[PDB]
């Protein structure tokens, strides 16, 4: 596939803090700095459906699509579920005693982990009334980011402000292993490489450096260096040989996966880049991104 | 003070 990006969708709105595809639906859901939530669907350009969930900053917003649902996390500590059919408020718990940072759902599995500024992950059980089972601890600083291994989902990462990923498997107490990621400003956001030639993961931090780690050796394979300021996030996409993050220079930039360079540099014109997602079967080559001033769903080709 | 209020 050559790069041929072209813009499927762009709107303006609050700041976008959190996005995510829905896999069947032609749908974005954003979560904003104001506290409102929006899905979009951005084939017809028309609003699904959008809530006023609080007055505080929700950073954390995913589909439960086997279920109809979103789930929302937020800064008055709360996770929020929604029916997206009916807009019924399924579930509405205080999760953590400070800022919700990052939510990650099972792919097969009735659990959901919610990272915190409370210096945890937590697990959650939707078939069990939402019981908390279990709170990893370990982490010294804010927990900014949560993801499943998708190869292994028994295994998860966590990054955080305290410079290391730390990887866990559910039903244990203590890190499998914790990443010194060199990174001494801090992990915002932690990926894994989805198929199953690499084990590699991906680190973005306030240093303006992205890294990719095997996580069997624990060595950095490589640094991508080129953003100018906090780089919001960096993550593998799902099909092309490629890797996106961006920054709070107000770039995406699009990465060789095979030889570390910038293949293009986008300023999509909304200021500050906060988040990402990519559409998980790769329809269209799919990703959106949220920003201080809006969102785009752009195709890569 | 709150690190990452943005």
């Amino acid at each position: 596939m050559k790069l041929d990006i072209k813009k499927t969708f762009s709107n303006r709105s609050d700041r976008v803090k959190g996005i995510d595809f829905h896999p069947t639906e032609p749908w974005v859901l954003t979560t904003l700095y104001s506290g409102r939530v929006e899905i979009w669907n951005y084939e017809t350009q028309v609003e699904v459906r959008s809530i006023q969930v609080t007055e505080t900053p929700v950073r954390a917003g995913k589909f439960i699509a086997r279920k109809n649902w979103i789930i929302v996390g937020s800064d008055d500590f709360r996770i929020r579920v929604f029916n997206y059919n009916t807009g019924e408020k399924v579930v509405d718990f205080e999760a953590h005693p400070d800022y919700i940072r990052s939510i990650a759902v099972h792919p097969t599995k009735p659990y959901v982990l919610s990272g915190s500024d409370d210096l945890t992950v937590k697990l959650w059980n939707w078939e069990n009334n939402w019981a908390l089972e279990q709170t990893f601890e370990g982490h010294e600083h804010f927990v900014m980011c949560v993801a499943f291994n998708p190869k292994d989902p028994s295994t998860f990462a966590s990054g955080c402000l305290d410079r290391t990923v730390k990887v866990w498997s559910l039903g244990q107490s203590t890190p499998n292993f914790t990443l010194t990621t060199g990174q001494e400003r801090g992990v915002n956001y932690v990926d894994y490489y989805p198929l199953p030639d690499k084990p590699y993961m991906i680190t973005a931090s306030d240093d303006l450096t992205i890294k990719i780690w095997d996580y069997q050796t624990k060595s950095c394979v490589a640094t991508l260096e080129g953003h100018m300021s906090n780089v919001s996030f960096a993550v593998f996409h799902p099909t092309l040989p490629i890797i996106i993050s961006g920054s709070e220079d107000g770039t995406l930039k699009i990465w060789n996966s095979s030889t570390y360079k910038v293949e293009k540099t986008l300023n999509v014109g909304l200021e500050r880049s906060w988040c990402i997602a990519t559409h998980p079967t790769g329809r269209k080559n799919y990703i959106a991104s949220g920003f201080d001033n809006g969102f785009t769903v752009l195709s890569l080709g | 003070v709150k690190l990452h209020y943005t």
